Protein backbone atom coordinates (compact mmCIF):
# COMPACT_ATOMS: atom_id res chain seq x y z
CA UNK A 1 0.00 0.00 0.00
CA UNK A 2 2.90 1.96 0.33
CA UNK A 3 5.35 4.13 -2.33
CA UNK A 4 8.19 6.52 -1.77
CA UNK A 5 7.11 9.85 -0.67
CA UNK A 6 10.05 11.45 0.53
CA UNK A 7 10.71 14.78 -1.35
CA UNK A 8 13.99 14.61 -1.77
CA UNK A 9 13.88 11.19 -3.10
CA UNK A 10 11.67 12.25 -6.11
CA UNK A 11 14.70 15.22 -6.41
CA UNK A 12 17.29 13.02 -6.28
CA UNK A 13 19.17 11.49 -9.82
CA UNK A 14 17.14 12.93 -12.61
CA UNK A 15 19.81 14.70 -14.58
CA UNK A 16 23.44 14.78 -14.37
CA UNK A 17 25.45 16.72 -11.82
CA UNK A 18 26.04 16.40 -7.90
CA UNK A 19 23.75 16.60 -5.32
CA UNK A 20 24.47 16.61 -1.23
CA UNK A 21 22.12 16.57 1.56
CA UNK A 22 23.11 16.74 5.34
CA UNK A 23 21.48 15.16 8.10
CA UNK A 24 19.92 17.02 10.04
CA UNK A 25 17.38 15.05 12.97
CA UNK A 26 16.78 11.84 11.21
CA UNK A 27 15.63 13.44 8.28
CA UNK A 28 17.33 14.26 4.59
CA UNK A 29 17.94 18.14 3.98
CA UNK A 30 19.42 19.78 0.81
CA UNK A 31 22.56 21.87 1.33
CA UNK A 32 22.04 25.41 -0.24
CA UNK A 33 24.10 25.17 -3.85
CA UNK A 34 26.19 27.85 -3.12
CA UNK A 35 27.46 25.69 0.09
CA UNK A 36 28.53 22.65 -1.78
CA UNK A 37 31.80 21.50 -0.54
CA UNK A 38 32.10 23.45 2.70
CA UNK A 39 31.43 20.09 5.14
CA UNK A 40 30.66 20.61 9.07
CA UNK A 41 32.72 18.67 10.85
CA UNK A 42 29.90 17.59 13.21
CA UNK A 43 27.70 16.67 11.02
CA UNK A 44 27.59 13.66 8.52
CA UNK A 45 25.94 14.22 4.24
CA UNK A 46 24.73 12.12 1.66
CA UNK A 47 26.07 13.05 -1.49
CA UNK A 48 24.99 11.77 -4.94
CA UNK A 49 26.97 12.13 -8.49
CA UNK A 50 24.66 11.50 -11.41
CA UNK A 51 26.69 10.91 -14.82
CA UNK A 52 25.43 10.40 -17.72
CA UNK A 53 25.93 7.80 -19.80
CA UNK A 54 25.88 6.83 -23.74
CA UNK A 55 23.11 5.34 -24.19
CA UNK A 56 21.26 8.16 -22.13
CA UNK A 57 21.24 6.11 -18.90
CA UNK A 58 22.30 7.54 -15.49
CA UNK A 59 25.69 6.39 -13.57
CA UNK A 60 24.95 7.10 -9.85
CA UNK A 61 27.83 7.08 -7.04
CA UNK A 62 26.47 7.44 -3.16
CA UNK A 63 29.04 8.80 -1.15
CA UNK A 64 27.74 9.27 2.47
CA UNK A 65 30.20 11.99 4.32
CA UNK A 66 30.82 11.32 8.35
CA UNK A 67 32.21 13.98 10.00
CA UNK A 68 35.13 13.67 12.91
CA UNK A 69 32.44 14.56 15.46
CA UNK A 70 28.98 13.51 14.10
CA UNK A 71 27.06 12.03 16.20
CA UNK A 72 26.28 8.13 16.13
CA UNK A 73 22.34 9.47 14.80
CA UNK A 74 24.19 11.04 12.14
CA UNK A 75 26.26 8.60 10.46
CA UNK A 76 23.68 6.09 11.19
CA UNK A 77 20.85 7.72 9.21
CA UNK A 78 23.33 8.86 6.61
CA UNK A 79 24.03 4.88 5.71
CA UNK A 80 20.30 4.00 6.42
CA UNK A 81 19.08 6.89 3.67
CA UNK A 82 22.27 5.46 1.30
CA UNK A 83 20.61 2.01 1.11
CA UNK A 84 16.93 3.22 0.70
CA UNK A 85 18.42 6.03 -1.92
CA UNK A 86 20.18 2.81 -3.54
CA UNK A 87 17.54 0.84 -3.29
CA UNK A 88 15.10 4.07 -4.51
CA UNK A 89 17.38 3.82 -7.46
CA UNK A 90 16.89 0.45 -8.47
CA UNK A 91 20.09 -0.33 -7.15
CA UNK A 92 22.04 1.38 -9.90
CA UNK A 93 24.55 3.23 -7.03
CA UNK A 94 27.81 1.77 -5.68
CA UNK A 95 28.14 3.61 -2.25
CA UNK A 96 31.10 4.78 -0.63
CA UNK A 97 31.89 5.65 2.55
CA UNK A 98 34.00 9.10 3.37
CA UNK A 99 35.12 9.62 6.17
CA UNK A 100 36.55 12.89 7.39
CA UNK A 101 40.59 13.24 6.37
CA UNK A 102 40.12 10.14 4.40
CA UNK A 103 38.14 10.72 1.42
CA UNK A 104 38.34 8.84 -2.05
CA UNK A 105 40.50 10.38 -4.98
CA UNK A 106 36.74 10.25 -6.90
CA UNK A 107 35.03 12.16 -3.78
CA UNK A 108 37.79 14.78 -3.43
CA UNK A 109 37.69 15.15 -7.53
CA UNK A 110 33.56 16.42 -7.40
CA UNK A 111 34.93 19.72 -5.29
CA UNK A 112 36.49 22.03 -8.28
CA UNK A 113 38.19 24.20 -6.04
CA UNK A 114 38.93 21.18 -2.94
CA UNK A 115 36.21 20.79 -0.32
CA UNK A 116 36.49 22.35 3.05
CA UNK A 117 36.17 21.71 6.65
CA UNK A 118 34.20 23.80 9.16
CA UNK A 119 33.53 23.00 13.02
CA UNK A 120 30.67 23.00 14.30
CA UNK A 121 27.30 21.36 12.93
CA UNK A 122 23.41 20.40 13.46
CA UNK A 123 22.31 19.27 17.29
CA UNK A 124 22.01 15.34 17.60
CA UNK A 125 18.28 14.01 17.03
CA UNK A 126 19.02 11.61 19.91
CA UNK B 1 3.68 12.90 16.33
CA UNK B 2 3.79 8.92 16.46
CA UNK B 3 6.02 7.49 18.30
CA UNK B 4 7.80 3.97 17.53
CA UNK B 5 8.98 1.48 19.75
CA UNK B 6 11.86 -0.67 19.57
CA UNK B 7 12.25 -4.00 20.93
CA UNK B 8 15.53 -6.19 20.73
CA UNK B 9 14.71 -9.36 21.76
CA UNK B 10 17.72 -11.48 23.01
CA UNK B 11 17.82 -15.24 23.96
CA UNK B 12 19.30 -13.97 27.53
CA UNK B 13 18.82 -10.22 27.91
CA UNK B 14 15.43 -8.13 25.99
CA UNK B 15 16.19 -4.56 25.22
CA UNK B 16 13.02 -2.15 24.89
CA UNK B 17 12.86 1.28 24.03
CA UNK B 18 11.47 4.21 22.32
CA UNK B 19 12.56 5.12 19.05
CA UNK B 20 14.83 8.63 18.62
CA UNK B 21 16.17 7.64 22.61
CA UNK B 22 20.36 6.75 22.43
CA UNK B 23 19.41 4.00 24.84
CA UNK B 24 16.87 1.17 25.63
CA UNK B 25 14.52 2.20 28.72
CA UNK B 26 14.35 -1.47 29.61
CA UNK B 27 16.42 -3.82 29.95
CA UNK B 28 15.27 -7.75 31.80
CA UNK B 29 16.23 -11.14 31.37
CA UNK B 30 14.31 -12.51 29.03
CA UNK B 31 12.90 -15.21 31.00
CA UNK B 32 8.64 -15.96 32.22
CA UNK B 33 8.23 -17.66 35.33
CA UNK B 34 4.83 -19.55 36.75
CA UNK B 35 4.34 -21.11 39.55
CA UNK B 36 6.07 -24.44 40.28
CA UNK B 37 3.63 -26.19 42.25
CA UNK B 38 -0.44 -26.74 40.99
CA UNK B 39 -1.74 -26.39 44.84
CA UNK B 40 1.84 -16.08 46.94
CA UNK B 41 3.46 -15.98 44.33
CA UNK B 42 -0.02 -16.33 42.76
CA UNK B 43 -0.30 -14.45 39.48
CA UNK B 44 -0.57 -16.84 36.58
CA UNK B 45 2.96 -15.04 35.36
CA UNK B 46 5.80 -13.22 36.23
CA UNK B 47 8.54 -11.60 33.35
CA UNK B 48 12.40 -10.40 33.92
CA UNK B 49 13.47 -9.07 36.85
CA UNK B 50 10.58 -9.90 39.43
CA UNK B 51 10.67 -13.51 37.85
CA UNK B 52 14.56 -13.98 38.58
CA UNK B 53 14.21 -12.50 41.86
CA UNK B 54 11.11 -14.93 42.84
CA UNK B 55 12.54 -18.20 41.40
CA UNK B 56 12.40 -19.71 44.58
CA UNK B 57 8.57 -20.25 44.38
CA UNK B 58 8.89 -20.42 40.57
CA UNK B 59 9.44 -22.27 37.79
CA UNK B 60 11.57 -20.26 34.95
CA UNK B 61 11.38 -20.60 31.19
CA UNK B 62 13.98 -19.14 28.51
CA UNK B 63 11.25 -18.96 25.15
CA UNK B 64 14.12 -17.07 23.24
CA UNK B 65 17.39 -20.12 21.96
CA UNK B 66 20.08 -19.03 19.80
CA UNK B 67 18.04 -16.00 18.97
CA UNK B 68 15.07 -17.76 17.81
CA UNK B 69 11.67 -18.25 19.77
CA UNK B 70 10.94 -21.75 20.69
CA UNK B 71 7.48 -20.94 23.21
CA UNK B 72 5.25 -18.27 21.51
CA UNK B 73 2.93 -18.69 24.78
CA UNK B 74 5.87 -17.57 26.72
CA UNK B 75 6.78 -15.02 24.20
CA UNK B 76 3.74 -13.31 24.25
CA UNK B 77 3.71 -13.04 27.88
CA UNK B 78 7.41 -11.75 27.76
CA UNK B 79 5.87 -8.85 25.02
CA UNK B 80 2.76 -8.21 26.72
CA UNK B 81 4.73 -7.40 30.09
CA UNK B 82 7.26 -5.17 27.60
CA UNK B 83 4.57 -3.23 26.55
CA UNK B 84 2.75 -2.51 29.88
CA UNK B 85 4.64 -2.90 32.21
CA UNK B 86 8.45 -1.96 31.14
CA UNK B 87 7.48 0.79 28.56
CA UNK B 88 4.10 1.75 30.10
CA UNK B 89 2.26 1.92 26.55
CA UNK B 90 -0.77 0.77 25.05
CA UNK B 91 0.84 -1.20 22.05
CA UNK B 92 -2.26 -0.46 19.88
CA UNK B 93 -1.38 3.21 20.05
CA UNK B 94 2.63 2.43 18.68
CA UNK B 95 4.35 0.98 15.54
CA UNK B 96 6.91 -1.61 16.83
CA UNK B 97 10.13 -2.63 15.10
CA UNK B 98 11.39 -5.96 16.35
CA UNK B 99 14.60 -7.54 15.64
CA UNK B 100 15.07 -11.16 14.44
CA UNK B 101 18.48 -13.46 14.41
CA UNK B 102 19.84 -14.22 11.36
CA UNK B 103 18.26 -16.64 9.58
CA UNK B 104 15.24 -16.63 11.32
CA UNK B 105 12.55 -19.35 9.87
CA UNK B 106 9.99 -18.08 7.87
CA UNK B 107 7.37 -19.47 9.65
CA UNK B 108 8.72 -17.39 12.61
CA UNK B 109 8.80 -14.15 11.31
CA UNK B 110 4.88 -14.62 10.27
CA UNK B 111 3.91 -15.89 13.95
CA UNK B 112 6.05 -12.67 15.25
CA UNK B 113 3.89 -10.56 12.61
CA UNK B 114 0.60 -12.83 13.40
CA UNK B 115 1.21 -11.64 16.99
CA UNK B 116 1.71 -8.06 16.74
CA UNK B 117 -1.11 -7.26 14.89
CA UNK B 118 -3.74 -9.97 16.05
CA UNK B 119 -3.14 -10.00 19.84
CA UNK B 120 -1.87 -6.84 20.22
CA UNK B 121 -3.34 -4.95 17.43
CA UNK B 122 -0.59 -2.44 16.64
CA UNK B 123 -0.95 -0.16 14.26
CA UNK B 124 2.20 -0.77 12.56
CA UNK B 125 5.21 -3.11 12.43
CA UNK B 126 8.87 -4.06 11.03
CA UNK B 127 11.21 -6.33 11.63
CA UNK B 128 14.97 -6.14 11.12
CA UNK B 129 18.07 -8.55 11.12
CA UNK B 130 20.05 -7.82 14.60
CA UNK B 131 23.24 -7.83 12.47
CA UNK B 132 21.97 -5.02 10.09
CA UNK B 133 20.99 -3.01 12.78
CA UNK B 134 24.90 -3.19 14.29
CA UNK B 135 26.11 -2.18 10.81
CA UNK B 136 23.83 0.55 10.96
CA UNK B 137 24.89 1.90 14.44
CA UNK B 138 28.29 1.61 13.03
CA UNK B 139 27.84 4.24 10.58
CA UNK B 140 28.51 1.42 7.39
CA UNK B 141 26.31 -0.14 4.76
CA UNK B 142 29.23 -2.65 4.15
CA UNK B 143 31.14 -5.33 6.36
CA UNK B 144 30.86 -8.31 8.65
CA UNK B 145 28.87 -8.34 11.76
CA UNK B 146 30.78 -10.82 14.50
CA UNK B 147 27.38 -11.08 16.97
CA UNK B 148 27.88 -12.76 20.11
CA UNK B 149 25.40 -12.45 22.64
CA UNK B 150 23.89 -15.23 24.94
CA UNK B 151 23.93 -18.73 23.31
CA UNK B 152 24.84 -18.26 20.16
CA UNK B 153 27.69 -16.30 18.01
CA UNK B 154 27.38 -15.66 14.39
CA UNK B 155 29.24 -14.07 11.35
CA UNK B 156 27.13 -12.32 8.76
CA UNK B 157 28.03 -10.67 5.96
CA UNK B 158 26.45 -7.22 4.65
CA UNK B 159 26.81 -5.72 1.42
CA UNK B 160 25.48 -2.23 0.30
CA UNK B 161 22.44 -2.33 3.24
CA UNK B 162 21.67 -5.99 2.98
CA UNK B 163 22.76 -9.64 4.59
CA UNK B 164 24.29 -12.34 2.17
CA UNK B 165 22.43 -15.13 3.87
CA UNK B 166 24.58 -17.71 1.62
CA UNK B 167 27.77 -16.71 3.89
CA UNK B 168 26.56 -16.57 7.31
CA UNK B 169 27.43 -18.82 9.46
CA UNK B 170 27.28 -19.71 13.29
CA UNK B 171 29.68 -20.91 16.25
CA UNK B 172 27.06 -22.65 18.43
CA UNK B 173 28.74 -20.59 21.80
CA UNK B 174 28.52 -17.58 23.31
CA UNK B 175 28.08 -16.06 26.84
CA UNK B 176 26.20 -18.49 28.20
CA UNK B 177 29.11 -21.07 27.74
CA UNK B 178 31.43 -18.74 28.96
CA UNK B 179 30.22 -18.48 32.45
CA UNK B 180 29.61 -22.22 32.53
CA UNK B 181 33.10 -22.86 31.56
CA UNK B 182 34.34 -20.14 34.45
CA UNK B 183 32.34 -21.90 36.54
CA UNK B 184 33.80 -25.34 35.69
CA UNK B 185 37.68 -23.74 36.18
CA UNK B 186 37.19 -22.04 39.21
CA UNK B 187 36.02 -25.29 40.34
CA UNK B 188 40.03 -26.58 40.37
CA UNK B 189 40.96 -23.89 42.49
CA UNK B 190 38.69 -25.18 44.92
CA UNK B 191 35.85 -22.85 44.52
CA UNK B 192 32.50 -24.44 43.90
CA UNK B 193 29.29 -21.95 42.26
CA UNK B 194 26.48 -23.71 41.58
CA UNK B 195 23.29 -22.42 42.49
CA UNK B 196 21.73 -19.26 40.63
CA UNK B 197 23.24 -16.47 43.17
CA UNK B 198 26.36 -18.35 42.81
CA UNK B 199 25.99 -18.19 38.99
CA UNK B 200 25.34 -14.45 39.13
CA UNK B 201 28.84 -14.50 41.31
CA UNK B 202 30.59 -16.47 38.45
CA UNK B 203 29.54 -14.21 35.39
CA UNK B 204 30.28 -10.83 37.44
CA UNK B 205 33.59 -12.28 37.77
CA UNK B 206 33.79 -13.11 34.01
CA UNK B 207 32.21 -9.41 32.84
CA UNK B 208 34.40 -7.67 35.76
CA UNK B 209 38.00 -9.59 35.44
CA UNK B 210 38.00 -11.62 32.45
CA UNK B 211 40.13 -10.58 29.29
CA UNK B 212 41.35 -12.09 26.12
CA UNK B 213 44.89 -12.78 25.87
CA UNK B 214 46.96 -11.24 22.53
CA UNK B 215 49.56 -14.46 22.64
CA UNK B 216 47.44 -16.67 24.73
CA UNK B 217 50.37 -19.68 25.62
CA UNK B 218 52.78 -16.48 26.66
CA UNK B 219 49.92 -15.33 28.94
CA UNK B 220 49.51 -19.01 30.28
CA UNK B 221 53.81 -18.90 30.58
CA UNK B 222 53.50 -15.48 32.73
CA UNK B 223 50.24 -16.90 34.58
CA UNK B 224 52.40 -20.38 35.90
CA UNK B 225 55.68 -18.29 36.50
CA UNK B 226 54.73 -15.38 38.38
CA UNK B 227 51.41 -13.73 40.28
CA UNK B 228 51.29 -10.93 37.91
CA UNK B 229 47.99 -11.74 36.70
CA UNK B 230 46.35 -12.46 39.50
CA UNK B 231 43.35 -10.51 40.61
CA UNK B 232 41.53 -10.47 43.92
CA UNK B 233 37.15 -10.44 44.01
CA UNK B 234 34.98 -10.03 46.56
CA UNK B 235 32.32 -12.37 47.43
CA UNK B 236 28.69 -10.55 48.68
CA UNK B 237 29.50 -12.44 51.81
CA UNK B 238 32.98 -10.95 52.20
CA UNK B 239 35.45 -13.57 51.44
CA UNK B 240 38.26 -12.92 48.92
CA UNK B 241 38.74 -14.82 46.24
CA UNK B 242 41.95 -14.99 43.85
CA UNK B 243 41.93 -15.57 40.29
CA UNK B 244 44.48 -16.44 38.09
CA UNK B 245 44.56 -17.49 34.47
CA UNK B 246 40.80 -18.39 34.61
CA UNK B 247 40.64 -14.32 33.96
CA UNK B 248 42.24 -15.04 30.14
CA UNK B 249 41.21 -18.97 29.88
CA UNK B 250 37.52 -18.35 30.17
CA UNK B 251 37.26 -16.12 26.54
CA UNK B 252 39.85 -18.17 25.04
CA UNK B 253 37.31 -20.98 24.47
CA UNK B 254 35.79 -18.54 21.84
CA UNK B 255 38.99 -19.02 19.55
CA UNK B 256 38.99 -22.50 20.91
CA UNK B 257 36.19 -24.40 21.10
CA UNK B 258 37.84 -27.54 21.80
CA UNK B 259 38.46 -25.95 25.47
CA UNK B 260 34.47 -26.79 25.47
CA UNK B 261 34.96 -29.90 24.11
CA UNK B 262 33.80 -29.08 20.11
CA UNK B 263 35.12 -29.19 17.16
CA UNK B 264 34.22 -25.82 15.79
CA UNK B 265 36.43 -23.62 14.39
CA UNK B 266 36.78 -20.20 16.66
CA UNK B 267 35.52 -16.85 16.00
CA UNK B 268 38.31 -15.57 14.08
CA UNK B 269 37.75 -19.06 11.66
CA UNK B 270 34.28 -18.45 11.80
CA UNK B 271 34.74 -14.84 10.43
CA UNK B 272 37.41 -15.78 7.75
CA UNK B 273 35.00 -19.28 6.50
CA UNK B 274 32.11 -16.31 6.09
CA UNK B 275 34.56 -13.42 4.15
CA UNK B 276 35.44 -16.64 1.56
CA UNK B 277 31.79 -17.27 0.80
CA UNK B 278 31.57 -14.02 -0.68
CA UNK B 279 31.74 -12.80 -3.62
CA UNK B 280 35.71 -12.28 -4.16
CA UNK B 281 35.14 -8.25 -5.52
CA UNK B 282 33.54 -7.37 -1.89
CA UNK B 283 35.96 -9.43 0.30
CA UNK B 284 38.14 -6.22 0.79
CA UNK B 285 35.54 -4.70 1.97
CA UNK B 286 34.67 -7.11 4.27
CA UNK B 287 38.21 -7.62 5.65
CA UNK B 288 37.98 -3.46 6.35
CA UNK B 289 34.93 -2.96 8.41
CA UNK B 290 34.69 -6.18 11.12
CA UNK B 291 32.14 -4.66 13.58
CA UNK B 292 32.05 -6.46 17.07
CA UNK B 293 28.67 -6.50 18.56
CA UNK B 294 26.78 -8.04 21.26
CA UNK B 295 27.82 -8.58 25.11
CA UNK B 296 30.24 -11.57 24.57
CA UNK B 297 32.28 -9.14 22.60
CA UNK B 298 32.64 -6.61 25.84
CA UNK B 299 35.75 -8.76 26.69
CA UNK B 300 39.37 -6.44 27.03
CA UNK B 301 41.86 -7.45 24.12
CA UNK B 302 38.77 -8.40 22.24
CA UNK B 303 39.49 -6.18 19.54
CA UNK B 304 43.62 -7.07 19.28
CA UNK B 305 43.09 -10.24 19.65
CA UNK B 306 40.64 -10.56 16.33
CA UNK B 307 42.85 -8.31 14.75
CA UNK B 308 45.53 -10.83 15.45
CA UNK B 309 43.78 -13.82 13.80
CA UNK B 310 42.61 -12.32 10.90
CA UNK B 311 45.46 -10.87 9.91
CA UNK B 312 47.23 -14.39 10.21
CA UNK B 313 44.45 -15.40 7.91
CA UNK B 314 44.20 -12.91 5.27
CA UNK B 315 46.87 -11.92 2.62
CA UNK B 316 49.19 -9.67 4.03
CA UNK B 317 48.69 -6.87 1.75
CA UNK B 318 44.91 -7.24 2.97
CA UNK B 319 43.66 -4.27 5.80
CA UNK B 320 42.08 -5.82 8.20
CA UNK B 321 39.82 -3.60 10.65
CA UNK B 322 38.47 -4.19 13.96
CA UNK B 323 35.59 -2.24 15.05
CA UNK B 324 34.34 -2.27 18.18
CA UNK B 325 32.36 0.44 19.51
CA UNK B 326 31.83 0.42 23.76
CA UNK B 327 28.49 0.84 23.20
CA UNK B 328 28.17 -2.43 20.90
CA UNK B 329 25.96 -4.29 23.96
CA UNK B 330 23.15 -2.09 22.63
CA UNK B 331 24.63 -1.88 19.17
CA UNK B 332 21.57 -3.58 17.99
CA UNK B 333 19.07 -1.77 20.13
CA UNK B 334 20.23 1.86 19.01
CA UNK B 335 20.63 0.76 14.78
CA UNK B 336 16.69 0.16 15.28
CA UNK B 337 16.43 3.42 17.13
CA UNK B 338 18.14 5.52 14.14
CA UNK B 339 15.82 3.12 11.23
CA UNK B 340 12.44 3.18 13.40
CA UNK B 341 13.41 7.10 13.69
CA UNK B 342 14.37 8.12 9.84
CA UNK B 343 11.54 10.06 8.27
CA UNK B 344 11.73 7.64 5.49
CA UNK B 345 10.74 4.97 7.70
CA UNK B 346 7.05 5.48 8.11
CA UNK B 347 6.46 4.35 4.23
CA UNK B 348 8.98 0.97 5.36
CA UNK B 349 6.33 -0.30 8.37
CA UNK B 350 3.75 -3.23 7.56
CA UNK B 351 0.51 -0.79 8.26
CA UNK B 352 -2.68 -2.99 9.50
CA UNK B 353 -4.18 -2.47 6.47
CA UNK B 354 -1.72 -4.49 4.54
CA UNK B 355 -1.77 -6.81 7.13
CA UNK B 356 -5.49 -7.15 7.08
CA UNK B 357 -5.19 -7.55 3.38
CA UNK B 358 -2.48 -10.07 2.85
CA UNK B 359 -1.98 -11.97 6.03
CA UNK B 360 1.46 -12.87 7.98
CA UNK B 361 3.60 -14.06 4.76
CA UNK B 362 3.26 -9.81 3.89
CA UNK B 363 6.93 -9.93 6.12
CA UNK B 364 8.79 -11.91 3.95
CA UNK B 365 7.81 -8.85 1.05
CA UNK B 366 8.23 -6.07 3.33
CA UNK B 367 11.03 -7.28 5.52
CA UNK B 368 14.12 -8.84 4.50
N1 LIG C 1 31.55 -6.78 30.04
C1 LIG C 1 31.25 -8.02 29.62
N2 LIG C 1 32.20 -8.94 29.37
C2 LIG C 1 31.95 -10.21 28.96
N3 LIG C 1 30.72 -10.66 28.76
C3 LIG C 1 29.66 -9.81 28.99
C4 LIG C 1 29.86 -8.42 29.41
N4 LIG C 1 28.66 -7.85 29.55
C5 LIG C 1 27.72 -8.79 29.22
N5 LIG C 1 28.34 -9.94 28.89
C6 LIG C 1 27.70 -11.20 28.51
O1 LIG C 1 26.91 -11.01 27.37
C7 LIG C 1 25.88 -11.99 27.37
C8 LIG C 1 24.57 -11.30 26.97
O2 LIG C 1 24.82 -10.74 25.67
P1 LIG C 1 23.66 -10.07 24.80
O3 LIG C 1 22.79 -9.27 25.73
O4 LIG C 1 24.27 -9.41 23.59
O5 LIG C 1 22.85 -11.41 24.45
P2 LIG C 1 21.33 -11.57 23.98
O6 LIG C 1 21.00 -10.44 23.04
O7 LIG C 1 20.49 -11.77 25.22
O8 LIG C 1 21.41 -12.97 23.22
P3 LIG C 1 21.36 -13.37 21.65
O9 LIG C 1 21.64 -12.19 20.77
O10 LIG C 1 22.46 -14.42 21.62
O11 LIG C 1 19.97 -13.93 21.46
C9 LIG C 1 25.83 -12.57 28.78
O12 LIG C 1 26.38 -13.89 28.74
C10 LIG C 1 26.70 -11.64 29.59
O13 LIG C 1 27.31 -12.30 30.72
CA1 LIG D 1 25.76 17.21 14.19
MG1 LIG E 1 21.33 -10.23 20.82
Amino acid sequence: HMVVEHPEFLKAGKEPGLQIWRVEKFDLVPVPTNLYGDFFTGDAYVILKTVQLRNGNLQYDLHYWLGNECSQDESGAAAIFTVQLDDYLNGRAVQHREVQGFESATFLGYFKSGLKYKKGGVASGF
Amino acid sequence: DVQALVIDNGSGMCKAGFAGDDAPRAVFPSIVGRPRHTGMGQKDSYVGDEAQSKRGILTLKYPIEHGIVTNWDDMEKIWHHTFYNELRVAPEEHPVLLTEAPLNPKANREKMTQIMFETFNTPAMYVAIQAVLSLYASGRTTGIVMDSGDGVSHTVPIYEGYALPHAILRLDLAGRDLTDYMMKILTERGYSFTTTAEREIVRDIKEKLAYVALDFEAEMQTAASSSALEKSYELPDGQVITIGNERFRCPEALFQPSFLGMESAGIHETTYNSIMKCDVDIRKDLYGNVVLSGGTTMFPGIADRMNKELTALAPSTMKIKIIAPPERKYSVWIGGSILASLSTFQQMWISKEEYDESGPSIVHRKCF
